[PDB]
RNA sequence: AACUGCGAAUGGCUCAUUAAAUCAGUUAUGGUUCCUUUGAUCACUUGGAUAACUGUGGUAAUUCUAGAGCUAAUACAUGGCAUUUAUCAGUGGUGACUCUAGAUAACCGCCGAUCGCACGCACGGCGACGAUACAUUCGGAUGUCUGCCCUAUCAACUUUCGAUGGUACUUUCUGCGCCUACCAUGGUGACCACGGGUAACGGGGAAUCAGGGUUCGAUUCCGGAGAGGGAGCCUGAGAAAC
C-alpha cells in the first residue's frame, strides 16, 4: 500500500542533512500523515524518526500519490541548529513564545518615550 | 466529469482533454470507479443495505 | 521661591522654600555666574557663599547661561548647547529658554555651596555620602594614591563591599582599563612585526623586479 | 534618488541568473565587490538555485557563516558576494571545487574542477599605471591590484595568478591566434581563436573570432577574455565549449539523446 | 540602561509640476564626486570631560529638561609622502594630455596610545577594527547625437537686471554667463522660433488591427518628480530629506 521513493536524494554534507523528494503512494488512504511517513522513512534509511523532518506534501489530483520533501540529519544536535524553528515546533523540540506581534510594537513605541532604566518598568 | 475516466494512471476530469497518440491507448476506467475495479457507488451501497 | 542648594564637598543637596522675599533681594540682580553670600537667607547661613548655577522659571523653562536678559527668548539650540537634547544627529530645534539674570519670577533657583560658613545644616552639611564609584582607568588609580610607575594598580583597587539581604556576599571590582597587560604588549609587538614584514617584502619585490630588468636589458643590448 | 540603491527587483535582475517570478518580489542584490552587478553570480543563487545545497536564503547563510566556502581561496561569509567570471568556489567540506565560466547560452554553469586546479585563475588586465617611486601596477578584471608585473604585460593581455599568493605565474599576450571567451552578450560563452582585430580610434575595437567548427562572429574588445595560447585553453572548459549549436542542431541533439 | 559606531538618503506612495524639459537609444567626463565591498599601501600606554547610575528639582502640559555627586572609550584630545605653485628632462601609456612616473626650488593633514582568540618559543601565530596619494564595485552629477501632442484668432523673439560670444576671475565635486568685471553685437525663426493649451510624468508597453494605421499608457519594471504651498538649512560618503 503506502510506499516511499525518494527520487532526488542528496548527501549535502554542508548542513549535515539528507535532501530528497518523497513520493508516497496511497490508493485508498488520505494524504498519509508525517508521523507515518517519518517512521516509515526511518526504517528505509536505518535511522530514528527523531531526526527526520518532512514537509510540503501536495497530493495530486485523483488521489493515490503525493509528493513532498524530507530531511534526515546526522544527529539531533545538528538538526536543532540547521532546521527552521517552525519545523522543530511541529515536534516537541521548539516552543515558540506567544508574544502577539501586534503587542510587541506597542511596548516598543512606549519605551521610545521614557529614557534610562525606566524602560524595563514600561513592559 | 464524475471521475471515472483516467489517462495512464491519472484521473482526468476535463472533457476538453486533447488526447495525443501516446496517451490514446491508455484511456481506461479509474481504479476506484464502480465501473472499473472499485467499490460501487453510494447508490448501490445504500440500496444494498436496505434489503 | 524654592531654593535648590547643593554641597559639592559633602555631596549633599536639599530643596527649601523661601517665603520671605526680603531674603531673595540680593539675588534679584545677579546673573548665573556670581558667588554671593547667603547671609540674608537666615542665621543658619552665616559665612556661606552660594553660586547661582541655574534655575527654572514659573513655566518650567530653565535658565540658559549667556543670554544676558531676564525674560524668556527662543534660540536655535544645536548639539552641545544646554537645555536641549538632540533626538537625531544634526537636529536643531528652536526652544524657549529663560535668561541668566535672576529675578523674582522664578520657581526654583539652584545654588552651589562654594564655602562652608560657621554653623552647619543637618540635611545639607552634617550627613555625608561616598563617591559611589572609584577610579577605573589605570592612571586614575596612580593619581588617586601615591603610586609610581613601579606599583601594581591591581592591588590598589576599590573592591567595594557589595552585599544585599537574601544572597551570598561578594566583592565587585571594575575592569582596569588602559592597563599595561601582557596582551596589549603582544599587539604592540605584532604591529611592529607587520611593519617589518612589509619592509621585507618591499625590498624583495623591488630586487626581483630589478633582477628581471637586469637580465632582460642584457638581451636587448646586443 | 537621494543616494545608492540597496534593493533589486526580480524582474530587473540579470537574466542569466534564471530567477522565477512567483517566489518573491526582490532578487538578491549582489554586494559591492570585484565584479559588476550585471556580470556576477551572488553566492546565494549559486548555492541554492544551482547546487540545491540550500532551499531558502536563511539556509544559505547557515552555510556561509560556518566558513565552508572560499572564493579565490579566501573565505567569504557574505551571501551576496559578487563571485563573477573565473572565480574559484572551493568547498573543502564536500571536497568540491568550482570555477564560474559561461556556457553557450551565456550563463554561469556548474563547472566542477579538480584539486590540482582551483589553485590558479585567469585574469584579464584592464588598466596599467605607474605608482609612486616608479612602481608599475596592474588592474585585473576582478579588482586585484598587482605590483611589479612583467613589462610585456599590457592593457589587454591575460595573466595567470596563484590563489595562495596572488602573484602572476604566467601571462598570455593578446594577438591573432589565441583562444578567447566572449563575455559581452549575443556571444557570451563562445570560445574561439582570434583571427582579426579592427582598430577604431576613439571608438570600440571590434575583433573577429572563429570557432573550432568554423563559425565566425564579431564582438567588442572589452568582451574578449584570452583563455589559452594558440588553441589550447589553460582552463577546463564545460561541455559544449563555445560551439553554440543552432536551434535546429540543438533539437536534433535533444531528440537523439532520447 | 547608556556612551560610541552604523542605518534611517533604500523601500513604500502619488502623478501635482514639467512639451527639447523629463524620458529613450547612442555616447563623454582626457571636465568630475563616491560611505561600503574588493585588491593593493601602512613608549611617560598620555591628558580631562561626559552618559547610564546616585541624588535634589521646576512646568497644566511634550520622546521638555535644569543643578549637584560620580565613573569608561575604536567618543574627545595629546604624543618620506600628501597638500600649493614654479622650473627642467622625456618609466609606462592613449586616436589625442597640460597623462602617469622622475629630478629641482620651496610651500605645509597622514606615518595605529584600539580589540578578541590560540597559547608557544626578549621574540612569537590567526583574526577584528582602523589610514587612503591608489585601484575596484554600487553608482551620482552634467554634457554629445537624434526623437513629443494641440495651437498662427501666437510672426518675429531674446538682449535694463546675461540674451550670444571673447578675456580674466569668483564659485562648484568639476567642464560651462554658473557668477562677476571689461569688451564684442550678437543668438533664434515659416525646416514654425517665441507665446499659449494639455482632463500631458516619459519610456518599456496596452487595446484594436489584411496591409497601412487609430487610440491608450495614473497603474506593480526602468527613469524623473513631490511629500499641504513655497523657501532656507543641519547631519552625513550621499538630502535642499520632511
Amino acid at each position: 500500500t503506502v510506499t516511499i521513493r525518494t527520487r532526488k536524494f542528496m548527501t549535502n554534507r554542508l548542513l549535515q542533512r539528507k535532501q530528497m523528494v518523497i513520493d508516497v503512494l496511497h490508493p485508498g488512504k488520505a494524504t498519509v500523515p508525517k508521523t507515518e511517513i517519518r517512521e516509515k522513512l526511518a526504517k528505509m534509511y536505518k535511522t530514528t524518526p527523531d531526526v527526520i523532518f518532512v514537509f510540503g506534501f501536495r497530493t495530486h489530483f485523483g488521489g493515490g500519490k503525493t509528493t513532498g520533501f524530507g530531511m534526515i540529519y546526522d544527529s539531533l544536535d545538528y538538526a536543532k541548529k540547521n532546521e527552521p524553528k517552525h519545523r522543530l515546533a511541529k515536534h516537541g523540540l521548539y516552543e515558540k513564545k506567544k508574544t502577539s506581534r501586534k503587542q510587541r510594537k506597542e511596548r516598543k513605541n512606549r519605551m521610545k518615550k521614557v529614557r534610562g532604566t525606566a524602560k524595563a518598568n514600561v513592559g | 466529469r464524475q471521475r471515472h475516466i483516467r489517462v495512464r494512471k491519472q484521473v482526468v476530469n476535463i472533457p476538453s482533454f486533447i488526447v495525443r497518440l501516446d496517451s490514446q491507448k491508455h484511456i481506461d476506467f479509474s481504479l476506484r470507479s464502480p465501473y472499473g475495479g472499485g467499490r460501487p457507488g453510494r447508490v448501490k451501497r445504500k440500496n444494498a443495505k436496505k434489503g | 521661591m524654592k531654593l535648590n542648594i547643593s554641597f559639592p564637598a559633602t555631596g549633599c543637596q536639599k530643596l527649601i522654600e523661601v517665603e520671605d522675599e526680603r531674603k531673595l533681594r540680593t539675588f534679584y540682580e545677579k546673573r548665573m555666574a556670581t558667588e554671593v553670600s547667603a547671609d540674608p537667607l537666615g542665621d543658619e547661613w552665616k559665612g556661606y557663599v552660594v553660586r547661582i548655577s541655574g534655575g527654572n522659571d514659573k513655566q518650567g523653562f530653565p535658565m540658559k547661561q549667556g543670554v544676558l536678559t531676564h525674560g524668556r527668548v527662543r534660540l536655535l539650540l544645536s548639539k552641545g548647547h544646554s537645555c536641549y537634547r538632540p533626538r537625531r544627529t544634526g537636529e536643531r530645534k528652536r526652544k524657549s529658554v529663560r535668561g541668566c539674570i535672576v529675578d523674582a519670577n522664578l520657581s526654583v533657583l539652584n545654588l552651589v555651596i562654594v564655602r562652608k560658613g560657621e554653623k552647619d545644616i543637618p540635611g545639607l552639611t552634617d550627613n555625608t555620602v561616598p563617591r559611589r564609584l572609584g577610579p577605573k582607568r589605570a592612571s586614575r588609580i596612580r593619581k588617586l594614591f601615591n603610586l609610581s610607575k613601579e606599583d601594581d594598580v591591581r592591588q590598589y583597587v576599590v573592591r567595594k563591599p557589595l552585599s544585599k539581604e537574601g544572597k551570598k556576599p561578594r566583592t565587585k571590582a571594575p575592569k582596569i582599563q588602559r592597563l599595561v597587560t601582557p596582551r596589549v604588549l603582544q599587539h604592540k609587538r605584532r604591529r611592529i612585526a607587520l611593519k617589518k614584514q612589509r619592509t621585507q617584502k618591499n625590498k624583495e619585490e623591488a630586487s626581483e623586479y630589478a633582477k628581471l630588468l637586469a637580465k632582460r636589458s642584457k638581451e636587448a643590448k646586443e | 534618488a537621494r543616494g545608492p540603491k540597496k534593493h533589486l527587483k526580480r524582474v530587473a535582475a540579470p537574466k542569466h541568473w534564471m530567477l522565477d517570478k512567483l517566489t518573491g518580489v526582490f532578487a538578491p542584490r549582489p554586494s559591492t565587490g570585484p565584479h559588476k552587478l550585471r556580470e556576477c553570480l551572488p553566492l546565494i543563487i549559486f548555492l541554492r538555485n544551482r547546487l540545491k545545497y540550500a532551499l531558502t536564503g536563511d539556509e544559505v547563510k547557515k552555510i556561509c557563516m560556518q566558513r565552508f566556502i572560499k572564493i579565490d581561496g579566501k573565505v567569504r561569509t557574505d551571501i551576496t558576494y559578487p563571485a563573477g567570471f573565473m572565480d574559484v568556489i572551493s568547498i573543502e567540506k564536500t571536497g568540491e571545487h568550482f570555477r564560474l565560466v559561461y556556457d553557450t547560452k551565456g550563463r554561469f554553469a556548474v563547472h566542477r574542477i579538480t584539486s590540482e586546479e582551483a589553485k590558479y585563475k585567469l585574469c584579464k588586465v584592464r588598466k596599467t599605471w605607474v605608482g609612486t617611486k616608479g612602481i608599475p601596477h596592474l588592474v585585473t578584471h576582478d579588482a586585484r591590484t598587482i605590483r611589479y608585473p612583467d613589462p610585456l604585460i599590457k592593457v589587454n593581455d591575460t595573466i595567470q595568478i596563484d590563489l595562495e599568493t596572488g602573484k602572476i605565474t604566467d601571462f598570455i599576450k593578446f594577438d591573432t591566434g589565441n583562444l578567447c571567451m566572449v563575455t559581452g552578450g549575443a556571444n557570451l560563452g563562445r570560445i574561439g581563436v582570434i583571427t582579426n582585430r579592427e582598430r577604431h580610434p576613439g571608438s570600440f575595437d571590434v575583433v573577429h573570432v572563429k570557432d573550432a567548427n568554423g563559425n565566425n562572429f564579431a564582438t567588442r574588445l572589452s568582451n574578449i577574455f584570452v583563455i589559452g595560447k594558440g588553441n589550447k585553453p589553460w582552463i577546463s572548459l564545460p561541455r559544449g565549449k563555445g560551439i553554440r549549436l543552432t536551434i535546429a542542431e540543438e533539437r536534433d541533439k535533444r531528440l537523439a539523446a532520447k
